[PDB]
């Protein structure tokens, strides 16, 4: 596939006693934050408590989003992990509180137990009866296995699934009752008189033997928000994909909560809560914070993880300054995991891991110079330089990045400090904040 | 076993028969005068005589205002409608904030009606339509009547339908051998399922098989329903439920909040008063709870000043943690608790108090015994000193990481070392701010 | 052998318990004191009725929206069933406003101004603006130059009903978008094709998550017809309102024609298929459960709503597998009827209400119900358990093998104190 | 005993028969 | 009819005035404010005369001085069949209507048209119903016997009456009302015949009855515009009705009044908290008052010299001077001890609370000291404390207990001002910890 | 970038004959056992045995003799490309789209 920014992190790298290894599972260093994230991971996996807010704070390029991705990969399958940014709340058709309510309800999964029946066998005779216009449809199907042969009755959807994906006599099909899905497995009769209309080359499969009808228990996970969108109006299943779910009323949410509790009380369904991750949470209005402070106190509330790389700055919607850009009421009900800057050995290990993921054979001195330029400049610049150095290296037709290609890539592409150094001595060439510029060279 | 979130150790105000609060009752510790005032408010609501009474719960953070409102709702019971709300909910992109406030006002008033339903039901035996003499005449439909024969346990009736009921019957996709349910108030048809008198193992439509309904075909049954006034207003403004084309096309459109006029509200009030006069309905006024009331604008406060003077208004409970603070939407109006002086005159302020060290210790005790955790005495004293030093809430939610760290060492005891590790792994606001000040690049 | 079984309160039982607790002005201490002592007896009978079975306090029935209607009801060889539902809200209009603003007569100009604004000064009229019509026909490709005058003067609903897929000439400026030639391929395409599967995400998500077997969770509280408009003394208003509410084209478009009626059109009357009033335009619901707002009382919720009943349904499987003869002790006759209907639903062998003779002679029976003399009696259950030992002692020695006595207990109620 | 099947009720409707050897299509 | 628990202005049944427009000291639930009541009586006579239009008055004074009480007194003294629209200043800031459009709709809602029409009706109790069918059932014959307390008759029915009787089942002994020209038949109930329950009608069975209709200009404005039906009067999305239909409605109403088929009944529009309107609303209100079909506008405000909204300067009453030039101002004053105690006694009578004399004196003292609304809120909350001790009369101890439990404005400011480290200030700083 | 293989059948309609069954069912008329359709293109002519169920597709798209059509292999689903160019002078006045006769064989596989 393709290579992403955190593609080397699949897990958190923790032992059975929640103690981090120095270099494991794509993560190196940051022992205290990894231990705290493992504690939060087990807190999610217990599923006994709700509505706890966790704040991750630190300087930029430290591993906050890396920690969130490690938590998400250690979470495992069929557990909801909603990852949003702070800028997506502001919408033209939804209120901020409604968007936050939907983002909260996306992170709660409901695991529904269902009982199905599977039917497989050769088709003997299909009879389909239709109206003159074509609306009313009914018919009988004669399916057959080696031992048994029964006749069934068909409805509108079953005939629709029979007509598309064309079934003739002699084909072997598999029917699932609760899902309404018809799959053709192949053909067995090999009919001689074939009207040459299609270019079918259907597979030769064997006769299915044994019981015609078999029962099985299936499990699927649905979200809470999907249940509100489905029950909201007549065609809500389209609105699940088009996003045209405009301000679902409170009565729907109350009745859905009551029916979810009723399904839990019988054993059909169980509640699997998840993690809602809000990156750049400081990019939020104070009304959003006031809603979050009281939406964290509900029964159906996920564990909320927030990330900030901001100090004592202005809180949006107000005219005062607060720590992390957040009001003190939200900071009262949050526990805070802090993150610290890196060393030279950690930066070298990060660059070696990212070179192993991107399949680049780096030399020793090239790695030393990349570590040097990653400890003077930032880590992300030296991480970005590796692919460019590789593409320069294949121009000379050798599959090993030397220090010459790294030096050429450092010459061709600039850092932020070199850019501000070049800008600040040529201020007439660039457009001023007052809009003045010099275009003529003489 | 169960799931707990920041509450549900509170089961009520926990008063006596005379209105005197005990020290530890209903999960409450302290706050005696606030609980007695809330009990007086509960008695006033249960009297069912007053309209437009507003109280304000004013105190600091973590002093138990939302807990008191939850205790009000638990003491009143599930019959009385309780409408929790935050101040940021009123800013909607579909309709103005004034209409959202009035919608919540009408949503806070309940009703209880005993309704009689005329019901035809049974298993469909014969379904035979009759045709028209000129079906392409432009006016008039294709058929004229449809004969439907229904049978029940000790009963069989044959009905002659006009086409309009048959259109709903056809939309329900009924056939011969199905158990149906026709109600005559709105013409709605419910198809129950296949009758059990035939074979049940020859279908592919995952349908369930019911037996014949007992009794006759034509019944009149009594149903007790609990509705609000906002449900009546919403049902009248967007009409669905009839069998006319406006009603069928009303279900297919995307719903949208509109500005309900005062004329519809007066007519709904007149119909409800006529229902009450017949001994059919009864009125259950309720409570509207608005949290973070300082988030409202000056226009919403000015509309609240007029909405409280109506004759059908519920009891409104507000909460705020603000001192001398400018009102939002104004630049110079400094008012107590962020609430303008025109609203404070129509209010009764209930003041909440901060806690003591022993109250913090026993609150941590109930929160530990609700989360199914056992702690030591020295760890409890450390948690109480920690709650006095930093915050009550920070001591409250440090319990679960302590329990996880106790579990991971194969013990069922929370000790001092687990609390020290929870201090080392998780910070509070003060230590994070102290890290932020002594930092290079906003660490 | 004496063992007690603890049960946990359900949602409906806890709701009724909280309603009863809030109703009696919170003298729960007096209720507990006079429960230890044994018109407070009538108060605690409601509590024991709630913990016994929620249907005894209030019977579960058909869950439907409240009908805000004034229809024609009966104040009690076929019976006529005609739709007659109205709205209770009446909007009254004078005859003068209708007859002088909305209907044409000799002293107003509704028809004259309507013709002047819609026919003579219309810009799509080919008798006066032929150049624009020819320009638009080159632009779009319509084979008729009266198509624009027909589109601009009929409503959107009438346009979208009788819309046909007529052909257009290729020499025009309107060609086909990329999205349209993607969508037109997969109209009748089967599965396993790459282009067909890449454009069919929604149906795969429908059958991946089993969406045709889910249950409906929400129904509205009140359903109402539109507001009735009343004009006293005018049949024209009634005719116009009945034509607007029950437009035959539109109501015919939202449903079907019966199949035998279609056979009577096509074969016995010679009407072609293209002359049929077009049908079947109502959208299909998600399930069969989403097609109406009426929910039925099911005999699976009846088990789960009572915790003691669910614990009996859990416990009788072991006694049936071990082959015993069970007997239940009660205190009322209402739950005698309740266990009659439950056991007839569960088709078990029980008594119909001599008893000792039928007990000894017939071993095919399973479960005995008595209201406060057996030997081959092995397992006995106390449902409505009262710890007055005079009744329990005579119930014990009223009924060879080992004897197990069972008691059902509900957590967090009166009986946990008891 | 054996329960009877549900009555099948198709008059005035077309039919598509798909057998092993040969297919029909009956029209009005 | 008109369900209501208890309102805050429920004791005001009108303006207490003589036949010479002189205010009695205590009449119709209003006490004090003699000059303001005389001015409001003059304005009431201006409305009831109906020969002048588009005059704006302003009721200005300190808060809690009875301005809304005066407006409620005028509204109750007008009675029925005269339009009275009461709006707030923040109501017109709509997301689907412009401010001038909302003001125009509120203006035209306050003027109505009185139309008198007569219809012929059938009322009686059904004796016996026969429906006859033929061999084929193509035609239906019928006979209906109906009676009142004075006559009895038998009618031969046609097909549409038989279809209208089969629909909405009518049996024997039912009292029904039949409209012949429209075909609408309503079941009034059931007669008193044991062998709902209403009495059998009296007099003639064919009655010509006159019904007097009153319809506002906004309703005919909505119906005459084809862009929406009459359901927009209830759903509330009219959506910026065009002007030309309003000139057509104006000309049609003028010729209806000229022909004698209708009468014009002007009413009162009341704008509470008028200082919360923008300057564009004030400029529209200036020019909307010179129209021929304009009501009498009542505005109430309590500000001093404050900033006008949408501007950067300050104006008296929050209103610009060009709006104040076309207004006559009624000024309300503060209350005495005796007026406060009379108000509290009337509020005691309306709340069904029996008070001791000492409790009334303590309430009067704490009402003069703090606020009238504070004592009027304390009086109803003291009765529950009295009823917890199982006695009917409210004594001094209940009032002192309620004064201890529930705070007022000045006391709450006082406890806030020396505990401000525990509250959140304007800068968002707070101290939650107990120590340090 | 998506690649796909198409099996097609296009050309001018030569004959269009719904073949009847040997033993018809009672209560029906014209029970089709199969449909014979003859195609004609440039340097090619081929008749086809088809399903009975494409007769409704013939009747919906109004396919008659002399038209040039487009038969997809697997789904059936015929469609009218237009009228053949040899019938352009059939009627003085008409409102149709006459398309040239298609080139190449009737049956082809194109990626
Ligand atoms: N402990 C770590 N293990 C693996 N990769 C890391 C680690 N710390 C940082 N990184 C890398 O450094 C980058 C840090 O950026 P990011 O986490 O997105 O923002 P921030 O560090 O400001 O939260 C990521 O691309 C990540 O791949
Ligand atoms: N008297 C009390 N007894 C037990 N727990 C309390 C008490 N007062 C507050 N709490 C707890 O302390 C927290 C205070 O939260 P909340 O009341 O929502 O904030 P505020 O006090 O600002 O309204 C809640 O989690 C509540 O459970
Ligand atoms: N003159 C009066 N007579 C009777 N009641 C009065 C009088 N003046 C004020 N009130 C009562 O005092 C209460 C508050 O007065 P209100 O009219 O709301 O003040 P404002 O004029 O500021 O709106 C109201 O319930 C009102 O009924």
């Amino acid at each position: 596939s393709l290579i992403a920014a955190h593609s080397h992190i699949t897990g958190l790298g923790l032992d059975e006693n929640l103690q981090p290894r120095p270099t494991s599972e794509g993560m190196v260093g940051q022992l205290q934050a990894r231990r705290a994230a493992g504690v939060i991971l087990k807190m999610v996996q217990n599923g006994t408590i709700a509505g706890r807010a966790v704040l991750v704070a630190g300087p930029p390029s430290t591993g906050k989003t890396a920690l969130a991705m490690g938590v998400s990969q250690s979470l495992g399958k069929d557990v909801p992990f909603t990852a949003i940014a702070g800028s997506e709340i502001f919408s033209l058709e939804l209120s901020k509180t409604e968007a936050l309510t939907q983002a909260f309800r996306k992170s709660i999964g409901i695991k529904i137990k269902e009982e199905t029946e599977l039917i497989e066998g050769e088709v003997v005779e299909i009879q389909i009866d239709r109206s003159i216009t074509g609306g009313h449809k009914q018919g009988k199907l004669t399916i057959k296995t080696t031992d048994m042969e029964t006749i069934y009755e068909l409805g509108n959807k079953m005939i629709d699934g029979l007509t598309k994906e064309k079934v003739l006599a002699g084909d072997v099909i598999s029917i699932d009752k609760a899902s309404g899905k018809i799959t053709k497995l192949g053909r067995s009769f090999a009919r001689s008189r074939d009207y040459d209309a299609m270019g079918a080359d259907t597979r030769f499969v064997q006769c299915p033997e044994g019981e015609l009808q078999k029962r099985k228990t299936v499990v699927h996970t649905v979200s809470l928000h999907e249940i509100d969108v489905i029950n909201s109006r007549t065609q809500g299943f389209l609105a699940l994909f088009t996003g045209d779910t405009g301000e679902i009323r409170s009565e729907v949410r109350d009745q859905i909560n009551t029916k979810v509790a009723e399904w839990k009380e019988e054993g059909k369904a169980e509640i699997v809560p998840g993690v809602l991750f809000i990156d750049e949470v400081h990019m939020l209005d104070i009304e959003c914070f006031s809603f979050i402070n009281r939406a964290l106190e509900d029964e159906f509330a996920p564990i909320v993880m927030m990330a900030t790389n901001r100090g004592v700055s202005k809180t949006r919607g107000t005219n005062y300054k607060s720590p992390h850009g957040l009001p003190l009421d939200l900071l009262d009900r949050s526990i805070i995991i802090t993150t610290k800057s890196y060393n030279e050995q950690e930066i070298k290990t990060i660059l070696s891991i990212r070179a192993q993921e991107e399949e680049v054979e780096l030399s020793s001195d090239a790695l030393d110079l990349l570590t040097k330029t990653g400890v003077e400049t930032s880590l992300r610049y030296s991480s970005n330089l590796i692919s460019v150095a590789q593409q320069i290296a294949m121009k000379r037709k050798n599959n090993t990045v030397e220090v010459e290609d790294v030096k050429r890539a450092y010459l061709l592409f600039l850092d932020s400090a070199r850019s501000v150094k070049y800008v600040q001595e040529n201020e007439s060439q660039y457009i001023d904040d007052q809009g003045n510029v010099q275009i003529s060279i003489a | 076993v169960t799931r707990t979130a920041a509450h549900t150790h509170i089961k009520g105000l926990g008063l006596d028969e005379s209105g005197v609060a005990k020290r530890v009752e209903g999960g409450f510790v302290g706050q005696i005068e606030a609980r007695e005032a809330c009990g007086v408010i509960v008695d006033l609501i249960k009297a069912k005589k007053m309209s437009g009474r507003a109280i304000l719960l004013a105190g600091g953070p973590s002093t138990g205002k939302t807990a008191l409102a939850l205790a009000i709702s638990q003491e009143l019971g599930p019959k009385v409608p309780f409408c929790p709300l935050v101040g940021s909910e009123l800013y909607s992109v579909e309709v103005k904030k004034t209409e959202t406030l009035m919608e919540n006002f009408r949503r806070a008033i309940g009703l209880r009606i005993k309704e009689t339903k005329e019901v035809y039901e049974g298993e469909v035996t014969e379904l035979t339509p009759e045709d028209a003499e000129n079906p392409l005449g432009g006016y008039g439909k294709t058929i004229s009547h449809v004969i439907v024969g229904l049978k029940s346990a000790k009963g069989t009736k044959t009905l002659r339908l006009d086409p309009t009921i048959y259109e709903s019957i056809q939309r329900e996709k009924v056939s011969i051998g199905d158990v149906i349910y026709i109600e005559a108030n709105t013409g709605a048809v419910k198809r129950v399922g296949r009758s059990d008198a035939y074979a049940t193992e020859f279908d592919l439509e995952t349908e369930e098989y019911v037996p014949l309904p007992k009794g006759e075909v034509h019944k009149k049954k009594e149903i007790v329903q609990d509705v609000t006034l906002h449900d009546l207003d919403v049902a009248n403004a967007r009409p669905q439920g009839g069998q006319d084309v406006i009603s069928m096309m009303g279900q297919l459109l995307k719903p949208k909040k509109t500005e309900i006029t005062e004329k519809l509200r007066q007519e709904v009030n007149k119909v409800v008063a006529k229902y009450i006069d017949q001994g059919v309905a009864e009125l259950i006024p309720g409570v509207l709870f608005i949290d973070e009331v300082n988030m409202l604008d000056i226009e919403i406060f000015t509309y609240l000043n007029k909405a409280l003077e109506s004759n059908i208004a519920p009891v409104v409970v507000l909460a705020s943690n603000r001192g001398m603070t400018t009102v939002r939407g104004t630049e110079d109006v400094i008012s107590p608790h962020g609430v303008p002086p025109d609203l404070i005159d129509r209010l009764l302020i209930v003041r909440t108090l901060p806690y003591d060290k022993d109250e913090i210790r026993t609150i941590i005790e109930r929160r530990a015994t609700v989360e199914r955790l056992q702690v030591e005495s020295s760890a409890l004293d450390l948690l109480a000193t920690m709650g006095t030093e930093t915050s009550l809430r920070y001591a409250l939610q440090l319990l679960a990481p302590c329990g996880i760290l106790a579990q991971t060492s194969n013990r069922k005891e929370i000790v001092v070392n687990d609390v020290n590790e929870a201090k080392l792994l998780f910070l509070d606001a003060k230590r994070s701010t102290k890290i932020l000040e002594t930092s290079a690049n906003y660490l | 052998i004496e063992i007690d079984v603890l049960c946990d309160l359900t949602q409906r039982q806890a709701k009724l318990y909280q309603v009863l607790k809030s109703q009696i002005s919170t003298n729960y201490d007096a209720i507990e004191n006079a429960a230890t002592n044994d018109n407070l007896i009538n108060a605690v009978m409601q509590f024991r009725k709630v913990c016994n079975h929620p249907d005894l306090f209030e019977r579960a029935d058909v869950d439907s929206p409240f009908s805000f209607t004034t229809f024609g009801k009966t104040t009690s060889k076929f019976t006529d069933l005609i739709y007659s539902s109205r709205n209770p809200i009446k909007y009254s209009l004078p005859r003068l406003i209708y007859e002088d603003l909305i209907l044409p007569n000799y002293n107003n100009d509704v028809d004259i101004a309507n013709k002047l604004k819609n026919v003579k000064f219309n810009i799509f009229n080919p008798s006066t603006n032929y150049e624009l019509c020819l320009f638009l026909s080159k632009l779009t490709g319509e084979p008729s130059l009266n198509e624009f005058f027909r589109v601009s003067t009929t409503p959107l609903l009438k346009r979208v009903i009788e819309r046909t897929n007529g052909p257009k000439n290729t020499d025009s400026l309107s060609f086909k978008t990329i999205t349209q030639e993607l969508l037109e391929v997969t109209r009748n395409a089967p599965s396993e094709g790459v282009m067909a599967s890449l454009l069919n995400v929604e149906k795969h998500a429908y059958e991946r998550e089993y969406l045709n077997c889910i249950q409906r969770g929400y129904h509205p509280n009140v359903s109402a017809p539109p507001v009735t408009i009343e004009v006293l003394g005018s049949s024209h208003v009634t005719n116009s309102i009945n034509n607007e509410l029950f437009d035959p084209l539109i109501s015919q478009a939202l449903s079907d024609i019966p199949a035998i009626t279609q056979y009577n059109m096509h074969v016995k009357k010679g009407i072609p298929v293209e002359d049929f009033p077009k049908t079947g335009l109502f959208p299909e619901p998600l399930n069969k459960n989403f097609s109406s707002n009426i929910s039925m009382p099911s005999m699976d919720r009846f088990i789960t709503e009572s915790a003691k009943l669910r614990k009996l349904d859990e416990l009788l499987v072991k006694l049936k597998s071990e082959g015993h003869r069970v007997l239940i002790y009660f205190q009322m006759t209402k739950m005698m009827d309740l266990m009659e209907e439950y056991l007839t639903y569960r088709q078990y062998n029980h008594i119909r209400l001599d008893l000792v003779h039928d007990w000894q002679t017939n071993p095919e029976i399973f479960v005995f119900l008595l209201s406060t003399n057996l030997t081959a009696a092995d397992t006995v259950i106390f449902y409505d358990s009262d710890w007055n030992p005079t009744i329990d002692s005579q119930a014990m020695d009223r009924a060879t093998r080992q004897v197990t006595v069972y008691r059902l207990l509900v957590r967090g109620t009166i009986e946990e104190r008891m | 005993f054996v329960k009877p099947r549900r009555p099948y009720n198709s008059e005035g409707m077309t039919r598509i028969l798909r057998r092993y050897e040969e297919d029909l299509f009956c029209t009005f």
